């Protein structure tokens, strides 16, 4: 414990190293991108030794070093929660956002503030490393605020271009709907218990645990952009590529989803929560999935591809799975990373290009980035034993299985199938066919920066999830038996979701005049949902101040 | 459709200045006038280490020890778990083993 | 500084673009821009691969270290 | 710029970057393989489903229909 | 360090390390490691920190306050009587907002301790736990941010009338 | 890097793979519609080709006036800032 | 404000632009770029300009309900991807008047080179305004377009921050 | 207090005999070691107040309250100094000859023991601050519009007075201490009504209170720099600390006269939030923000718990420092282009960098990021309504929805964006003004390692 606790808070100490640096300590700007990395890669080898420790006999701690304040009866401490899912989430996290902040020292390099950016994304991590640990109820909300001003900060990077600033502002303002719920909670908590710790909460365990859970509920569907609080997350689009591979997959949006999982004390005991977030994520992940059908901006598909997945990830919590959720969080921030820096080394090859269709017969042209692209594309999609399977792959068995929504299943199983649709739309139109990019080819990959960044994580999207499901603990009974066209459901339909893909694909070839559909149209201007809500809503508020 | 001779002429005659403007942009050879192997990569990384993981766990490790774990309830330990056949190091006690399964 | 390749070589026989130039002369109409478009169908981006033929990327490499490794497992067994 | 840009043509490759390629492209298709031959189960299943209409009356203790 | 009756904790029982693989355990290695450039290093420190204060020794008090009459025995506004009880009942007040917080310590360093069995093994901190939220509440709970031992008194005589009342329903 | 030499080639690369232009009739100041008889829906398809070619838009209001090579070539070499 | 000649050649670049929005593949794309190219000049010689007007509104009506939802953009154009990323990185020439002088001492011959275009800048701005006041109307200018220079050793009437304009990729 | 009411007195005479190009020099580097001989008032006790004599008395609520007045004056004169540099000698020392009247009415006000004690410098005060107003003020519009100052003196002073000295005869004392002993049930009644009235409306004119707030913007656009400063850091929190000092002799009739109070501060909360979307102006901007957040604290005061009374004193201290540095920040701006309008100058980002940061730094505190003691006062206010009613959630919350909309859409629109292509008069931000702005955010940010000392006697 004198060991397992010191690494624990030199990992938290030292990502926050280069921050206190700034004030010209040594400063060296020459390379400080270099530095900031090097604590990353740091960070992650002194995260895993505690992470040995809990593998090993399962130790975990809560260390509540620094009284800060006392309200009467209401101690507030600087407590770390260094428990399952810190010791698994935090070498994840390390791992990816060292791939992602390498990638950036080539990505970003002719920016001039390069420097500032890097300590954008660190504080972006510190933040999420805070929200994570969190004991107590307060210091999760320190953090849990702390990932949404970055995510402004990043996603408005290019302060001159107004849909910078438009879409860095519709963050903010979906986020704070979700923290009315995260108020709520910690109102209902304080109040009906006398606590924000999560130890008194367990202990103490309300059954009239409605109101504090929909107030987290709220939270997470804001945090993690579920239906109706959901536009702003393909609107971060925005931001520079390496800002979207971290927000998709190592940090902001799979806050929501982890703060149910911290809860999942109080969820297991309300079948009624249970069915709010089982049909919350359910109609996520179809509908996210259908509008990925018919964008034709790169950046755009991944990330309604993680709309879809967080939808999975809820749809998880609300049958009850709360492990399977964090299995799929870890795995998911594998090949999503990769996804988004694959798309941005064809971006950054094509002269800032992100629309598939002017790429096109890149299969050859970019043979390092196609690997990982069909790599991660067979992780998303639940290829049998890469990252992807050994999540994915129980939550369906379990979803089947449990009882549950009729409704809810069958929209799950349905976005499966679309997962395979859009994962073939962006390896058909950016790799296969004659390129139909401009005329001067700049096409290079060859860089160990690009290269090694990439690389890491490739190994990781085919033995993490392997390595991981072989170590974690068992915490519940996995229901192994079953018939076999439930055990066989989420390959099938992902298989009939390929086969599908390719005659609608190669049907745009066909030397026949399209039309216009009303599904289609639908799926492109993503269900409608922005231009009335982003024009009808802000017309109404704006015009009533006035008057 | 085309340019009349006036908008040719205006043309031209920008031409010539913003393309002097650009060139004027370049620097001299002397600007900006500034003001007055695997050892190498282990010594970077070694003194990192120090600098950035030793010095920092043993304030942290001292912190801990002598300033944190003095007061009670500050760092609080889950129970290791014990089973069956396991022998308990604070007392010597041996844990007795469970019953014999049936046949499975 | 820069050499462009003689531009005589881009034509559209051998290519799709031939097929639309026979598809178009049927209605008496020709496309007067096909050998703009016609180096996207020649030499190196000729020929690309399907998309069976992108997932199975390196499959004949993987199965042959497939082979050697259970077919080493296997002498480890009866020994 | 040791990779100089073409005009309409096919980029020049690196031999590093084709054969990296390949090395992963190949370790992907042997890790499914080695999996699915060690662990099969994982995907069809683990254990024999029963079919209950075979169950009898005596082991359901179902009683007779006139008792 | 503390007072282990205050602040109580059951004994440790740690299983003996009973390793079944060929494998060195990496954990091991690394606690000698810790022990060697982590541990003693900080300790040398310290004792030499502890052998400079050991020459300078100096005591601090933990201040007593006697007790004086409560306000039940000031007369009505004799603000020199009422003055001294008010500041009583007022450290009184202080006081017991921390015995509430040493049950609640108490009660999540159980909760953490006993892992997944705490729900059958933190009841009995549960149940006291329970009872000194009731007792806080019955003597401070509503009487407002301008609270005082008047009111603190008007609320129990109300309390106590309503208990002396459903003892003849009774 | 675009240099004005590199924009006048590529400039002329593209209408020399236009079919109703002579490789032979065609230079810099060869006017699209007095010298080479082209007309104004074939002007609009050029100035498209030059938009494909370097990867950015020339709006109607710019494009309408671009009628010989060399024109095309200032006004791109203009926008990109090229000078030598 | 447009001429009808203008308005037809803008619908068939509009019109090409989204056909190629639908298409993707270069060589459906000829194929449809041809026959749309063959549709108005089925037109081309018509001269009731009454039935010229009624094609082309018609045509617009018939573009509106055929438009591509999301047509592609120039990644630079108005709406697209890079429209203005690099706004926050061109800063106006002015700024470097207020450099400190220790600043100005690392670039003293680009800073030597700055004060002979600001002589001349200096130098050429009575006869600027003289040239444009003598050949403007009375009642003030009828259009936004403005005259060259007109002997020699003139500048062109109001050129510097033409001239002098941020350059497209500052940093 | 007389350790520092000799000293702030004798700033008088240190300003009229300074050699004349040391008038700045000399007040402020003497004012700063008042401000920092004004920390040996958080000598406070658990139980007793300090209690100095019979007429000045500290307690936790007064204390942060006097800190931050003796912090704002060295404050004041760095941010008058340079739009005063054209004034001629004899006007700059009355300019800060006001200044320090000011303050010696504020710390004399925040400590006295006996309300009538109060009421008058409570007024005095405005002596000073319309004279710095109007006669320093930007334009010739009266600041006192007439209508402003007969419905105050008729509905809040007037009254006030004649309930103070009407509770005097009637308790026989209106000493503080007193009061806490010798408090009387107020009982219902038509007479009762009106004294509760008499003792509130003076104070939530000055909150202000939402329906009663008009005033405040017109004043913040005429203010000169250091008016607005102690005007929204200060003089605003002297109707907020005489509501927590008199409902301490309102009860129980503030159980039920509260509610309109409380409905129009609620209401009042979202539709200024509100109009500071649709405003032109900074300074009105920041005005109608700070109608906004004193909405909170009045709310917290009339609901009177534990919990909402340390969310007061929070939100008071932490608003006195944040709109403060929103008025210094756009004044900057203001030397520069000339103009209020917010829209006029955008794309400031590009040519004053560390100025952004200064901005960036000021809209997060004021949109309550955690853990500023901006969020600690109003978590603090929104955790006590809710108990108060949880239906209060639902309003709560879509301020803090609305309040991060108009700071972010104030950063950006001034910061972000292109800049104006006409203004070329942009210089670099001076020494001064760097030093203005983080003498502001480094104290508010290091509160919230200590945020005990500003949580008033509740804690
Ligand atoms: C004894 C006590 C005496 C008082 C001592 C006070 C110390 C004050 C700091 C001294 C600084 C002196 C110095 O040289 O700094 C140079 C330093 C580096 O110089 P530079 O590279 O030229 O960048 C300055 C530019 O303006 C460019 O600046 P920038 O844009 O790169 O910086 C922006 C950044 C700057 O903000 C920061 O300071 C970063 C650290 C925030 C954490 O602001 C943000 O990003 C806001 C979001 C913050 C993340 C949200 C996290 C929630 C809180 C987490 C709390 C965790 C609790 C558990 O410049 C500054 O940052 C000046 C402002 C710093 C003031 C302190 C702000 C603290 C917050
Ligand atoms: C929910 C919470 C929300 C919090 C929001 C606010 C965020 C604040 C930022 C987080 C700061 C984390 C670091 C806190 C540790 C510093 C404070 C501290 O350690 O306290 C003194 C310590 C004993 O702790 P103690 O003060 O007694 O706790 C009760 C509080 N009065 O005793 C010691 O520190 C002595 C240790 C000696 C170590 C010397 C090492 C060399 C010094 C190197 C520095 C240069
Ligand atoms: C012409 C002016 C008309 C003013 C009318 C004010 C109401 C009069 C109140 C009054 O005189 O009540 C009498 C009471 C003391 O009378 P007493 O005989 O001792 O006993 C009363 C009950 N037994 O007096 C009292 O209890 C003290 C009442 C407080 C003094 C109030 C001062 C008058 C103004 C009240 C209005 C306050 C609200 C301001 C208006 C705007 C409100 C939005
Ligand atoms: C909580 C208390 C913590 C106490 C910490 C005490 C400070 C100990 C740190 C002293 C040395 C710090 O050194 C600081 O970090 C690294 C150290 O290599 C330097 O950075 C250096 O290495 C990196 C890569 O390794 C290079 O990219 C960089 O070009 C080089 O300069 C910084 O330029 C220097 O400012
Ligand atoms: C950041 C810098 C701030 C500078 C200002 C604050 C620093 C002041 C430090 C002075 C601390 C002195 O504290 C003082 O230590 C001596 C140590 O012998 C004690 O001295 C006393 O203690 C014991 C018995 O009582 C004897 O050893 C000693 O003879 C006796 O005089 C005092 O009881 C104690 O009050």
């Amino acid at each position: 414990m004198n060991m397992f606790s010191s690494l624990s808070l030199v990992t938290l100490l030292l990502l926050t190293m280069p921050i206190m640096m700034m004030s010209f300590n040594t400063y060296k700007p020459s390379n400080y991108p270099l530095y900031v990395k090097t604590a990353i890669s740091y960070a992650f080898i002194t995260s895993m030794i505690p992470t040995m420790m809990f593998i090993h006999s399962g130790q975990e701690l809560i260390i509540s070093n620094w009284h800060w304040l006392t309200i009467q009866t209401l101690k507030l401490s600087l407590s770390f929660k260094m428990d399952y899912f810190s010791m698994m989430f935090i070498p994840v996290a390390l791992f990816v956002t060292w791939s992602i902040m390498e990638f950036s020292m080539w990505y970003m390099y002719s920016d001039p503030n390069i420097n500032k950016f890097f300590k954008y994304l660190l504080l972006f991590l510190i933040t999420m490393l805070i929200l994570v640990t969190a004991n107590n109820l307060f210091q999760l909300f320190i953090g849990w605020e702390g990932v949404g001003i970055m995510s402004f900060l990043l996603i408005g990077w290019w302060y001159g271009r107004a849909d910078a600033n438009t879409a860095a502002l519709q963050a903010i303002l979906y986020n704070r709907i979700g923290d009315i719920g995260f108020i709520l909670a910690m109102a209902w908590f304080l109040t009906n218990l006398n606590t924000w710790d999560l130890q008194q909460i367990f202990m103490l365990n309300p059954s009239d645990s409605n109101m504090p859970l929909i107030g987290l509920a709220l939270a997470a569907t804001g945090k993690s952009a579920q239906f109706g609080l959901h536009p702003w997350l393909p609107s971060a689009m925005e931001g520079p590529t390496p800002v979207s591979a971290l927000l998709h997959s190592s940090t902001m949006v799979v806050a929501g989803i982890f703060l149910l999982i911290r809860f999942y004390p109080l969820t297991e005991n309300n079948k009624y929560i249970q069915s709010i977030t089982l049909c919350l994520g359910a109609i996520t992940t179809l509908f996210t999935a259908m509008c990925a059908l018919t964008q034709n901006d790169i950046k755009k598909i991944i990330a309604f591809s993680t709309s879809s997945q967080l939808g999975l990830m809820m749809v998880t919590i609300g049958i009850n799975q709360p492990y399977l959720a964090f299995l799929h969080i870890c795995t998911h921030a594998f090949f999503k990373a990769m996804l988004f820096m694959c798309s941005g080394s064809i971006i950054h090859s094509l002269n800032d290009e992100q629309d598939i269709r002017k790429m096109g017969g890149l299969f050859k042209a970019m043979p390092f980035t196609t690997t990982a692209l069909i790599v991660g594309s067979l992780a998303l999609t639940g290829m049998p034993f890469l990252t992807g399977f050994y999540s994915k792959d129980l939550i369906i068995e379990a979803a089947n299985t449990s009882y549950t929504n009729a409704w809810a299943l069958l929209m799950t199983l349905i976005a499966t199938s679309f997962t395979a649709i859009y994962s073939t739309r962006i390896i058909f139109f950016a790799l296969l066919g004659q390129p139909r990019f401009p005329t001067l080819v700049n096409i290079n990959e060859n860089n160990p920066l690009l290269i090694n960044s990439i690389k890491r994580l490739l190994i990781g999207s085919l033995f993490a999830g392997y390595i991981i499901s072989n170590n974690i603990p068992p915490t519940t009974i996995p229901q192994m038996t079953m018939p076999y066209y439930l055990k066989t459901t989420a390959l099938i339909v992902t298989i009939l979701g390929f086969i599908l893909a390719l005659e609608i694909s190669n049907m745009t070839k066909n030397l026949k005049y399209h039309y216009p559909s009303n599904a289609f149209k639908f799926s492109t201007l993503l269900g409608y949902f922005p231009t009335i809500m982003h024009r009808l809503a802000p017309y109404m508020n704006l015009s009533m101040s006035q008057k | 459709s085309g340019y009349t001779p006036e908008e040719k002429l205006r043309l031209q005659q920008l031409r010539e200045l913003r393309r002097r403007w650009l060139k004027d942009q370049e620097l001299s050879p002397r600007e900006p006038v500034l003001p007055p192997n695997v050892i190498y990569k282990t010594y970077r990384h070694s003194i990192f280490a120090f600098t950035h993981v030793l010095i920092p766990v043993w304030i942290i490790h001292y912190y801990l020890k002598y300033h944190v774990t003095t007061k009670p309830y500050t760092i609080v330990e889950k129970k290791p778990r014990i089973f069956p056949g396991d022998t308990i190091l604070e007392t010597g006690e041996v844990i007795p083993p469970m019953k014999e399964f049936p046949d499975q | 500084k820069m050499e462009l390749p003689d531009y005589k070589q881009w034509k559209i026989e051998g290519t799709p673009l031939e097929t639309v130039q026979e598809k178009l002369a049927a209605r008496g109409l020709r496309d007067p821009w096909g050998r703009n478009e016609a180096w996207r169908y020649m030499g190196g981006f000729a020929n690309n691969v399907s998309f069976v033929g992108a997932l199975l990327k390196g499959f004949k490499w993987g199965f042959a270290a497939f082979v050697v490794a259970i077919g080493a497992e296997y002498y480890l067994e009866s020994q | 710029a040791h990779i100089e840009p073409r005009y309409r043509q096919f980029p020049q490759l690196t031999r590093s970057q084709v054969i990296q390629a390949e090395f992963f492209s190949a370790t992907m298709w042997f890790w499914i393989l080695w999996r699915f031959w060690h662990d099969s189960d994982a995907v069809l299943g683990h254990f024999p489903y029963p079919d209950p209409s075979q169950w009898t009356d005596e082991e359901l203790g179902i009683p007779p229909d006139d008792e | 360090s503390w007072d282990k009756d205050v602040y109580p904790e059951p004994p440790r029982r740690t299983p003996a390390p009973s390793p079944q693989t060929s494998l060195p355990n990496p954990i091991t290695y690394l606690t000698k490691a810790f022990d060697l450039l982590v541990d003693r290093p900080v300790t040398l420190v310290r004792e030499f920190i502890e052998r400079q204060h050991a020459k300078n020794k100096y005591y601090y008090y933990h201040r007593e306050f006697r007790r004086v009459p409560d306000i039940t025995e000031c007369q009505e506004k004799d603000v020199l009587c009422m003055f001294e009880a008010e500041m009583q009942w007022r450290r009184d007040y202080k006081v017991d907002q921390e015995i509430v917080n040493i049950i609640q310590e108490r009660l999540k360093a159980c909760q953490q301790r006993e892992g997944e069995s705490h729900r059958q093994n933190c009841a009995k901190e549960l149940e006291q736990f329970t009872q000194v939220v009731k007792a806080y509440q019955d003597r401070y709970h509503d009487l407002g941010a301008h609270y005082s031992a008047r009111k603190c008194l008007a609320k129990q005589k109300q309390r106590m009338l309503a208990e002396r009342k459903a003892a003849k329903e009774a | 890097p675009l240099t004005l030499e590199g924009i006048k080639d590529r400039v002329l690369y593209v209408l020399k793979l236009y079919d109703k232009i002579d490789p032979e009739k065609l230079s810099v100041n060869s006017h699209f519609m007095k010298d080479l008889g082209l007309d104004s829906l074939d002007q609009v398809e050029i100035i498209m080709a030059m938009e494909d070619e370097f990867g950015f838009e020339i709006p109607d209001i710019d494009a309408e006036k671009l009628m010989c090579p060399q024109e095309i070539v200032d006004y791109i070499a203009d926008k990109k800032d090229v000078y030598e | 404000y447009l001429t009808h000649q203008q308005k037809v050649l803008r619908l068939y670049k509009r019109a090409l632009r989204h056909l190629e929005s639908w298409c993707i593949h270069r060589d459906k794309y000829r194929y449809f770029a041809c026959l749309l190219r063959a549709r108005f000049d089925e037109h081309k010689n018509e001269k009731d300009m009454v039935k010229a007007t009624q094609l082309l509104r018609e045509a617009e009506e018939e573009f509106w309900h055929g438009q591509h939802p999301q047509p592609y953009i120039f990644p630079e154009s108005p709406g697209g991807t890079s429209y203005e990323r690099y706004e926050c990185y061109k800063v106006p020439e002015w700024c470097l008047d207020d450099w400190h002088p220790s600043e100005k001492a690392m670039y003293p011959d680009y800073f030597a080179k700055r004060e002979q275009w600001k002589k001349l800048r200096r130098e050429s701005w009575e006869r600027e305004v003289k040239q444009l006041q003598e050949e403007t109307p009375v009642g003030g200018p009828r259009t936004e377009a403005l005259p060259p220079a007109r002997k020699q050793g003139d500048l062109p009437p109001l050129w510097w921050h033409i001239v002098t304009r941020p350059r497209e990729r500052p940093m | 207090m007389l350790k520092y009411i000799i000293p702030t007195i004798m700033l008088m005479p240190l300003t009229w005999l300074s050699k004349n190009n040391m008038i700045w020099v000399n007040s402020t580097a003497h004012s700063l070691l008042i401000s920092f001989t004004s920390l040996l008032l958080m000598n406070q006790f658990g139980d007793n107040s300090l209690n100095f004599s019979l007429l000045f008395f500290s307690d936790s609520l007064s204390t942060p309250l006097l800190i931050l007045t003796m912090w704002l004056l060295p404050l004041m004169l760095m941010a008058s100094q340079h739009h005063l540099s054209k004034e001629n000698l004899t006007r700059k020392k009355l300019f800060i000859t006001m200044l320090i009247s000011l303050q010696l009415f504020l710390i004399m006000t925040f400590t006295a023991m006996e309300l009538i004690l109060f009421y008058i410098l409570f007024e005095a005060t405005l002596v000073p601050t319309l004279i710095i107003i109007t006669r320093w003020g930007n334009q010739t519009e009266r600041l006192n519009a007439g209508l402003y100052f007969l419905f105050y003196t008729l509905a809040g002073s007037l009254p006030l007075l004649v309930a103070l000295i009407y509770i005097q005869n009637t308790v026989g004392s209106l000493n503080f201490l007193m009061l806490q002993y010798w408090v009387q049930p107020v009982h219902n009644s038509w007479s009762n009504v009106f004294m509760w009235l008499a003792c509130m409306m003076a104070f939530m004119v000055k909150m202000p209170l939402y329906g009663l707030h008009l005033w405040l913007p017109k004043a913040h656009v005429e203010a000169p720099i250091a008016g607005s400063m102690v005007l929204a850091a200060v003089l605003l929190k002297l109707g907020g600390y005489g509501m927590l000092r008199i409902t301490l002799i309102l009860n129980p009739m503030t159980d039920f006269m509260a509610y309109p109070f409380i409905m129009l501060s609620l209401w009042g909360m979202i539709m200024t939030s509100s109009i500071c979307l649709r405003q032109t102006d900074l300074k009105s901007l920041i005005a109608y923000s700070s109608v906004s957040h004193m909405a909170l604290v009045i709310v917290a005061i009339l609901i009177q718990t534990p919990w909402s009374y340390m969310g007061a004193t929070a939100l008071m201290i932490a608003h006195g420092l944040t709109s403060s540095m929103l008025f210094c920040l756009a004044n900057s701006n203001y030397e520069r282009i000339h103009s209020r309008t917010m829209i006029l100058a955008r794309g400031l980002q590009t040519l004053l960098p560390l100025m952004a940061t200064w901005w960036l730094l000021a809209s997060l505190t004021n949109l309550a990021l955690p853990p500023t003691i901006n969020l600690i006062g109003e978590l603090f206010v929104v955790m006590s309504t809710f108990s108060w009613s949880n239906i209060t959630i639902i309003l709560m919350g879509v301020n803090m929805v609305i309040t991060a909309l108009y700071s972010l859409y104030m950063l950006i629109m001034t910061q972000r964006g292109k800049y104006t292509y006409h203004i070329n008069n942009i210089s670099p931000s001076f020494t001064r003004e760097n030093a203005l702005m983080s003498l502001h955010i480094l104290p508010l940010l290091l509160l919230t390692l200590n945020p005990k000392i500003i949580l008033g006697p509740l804690y």
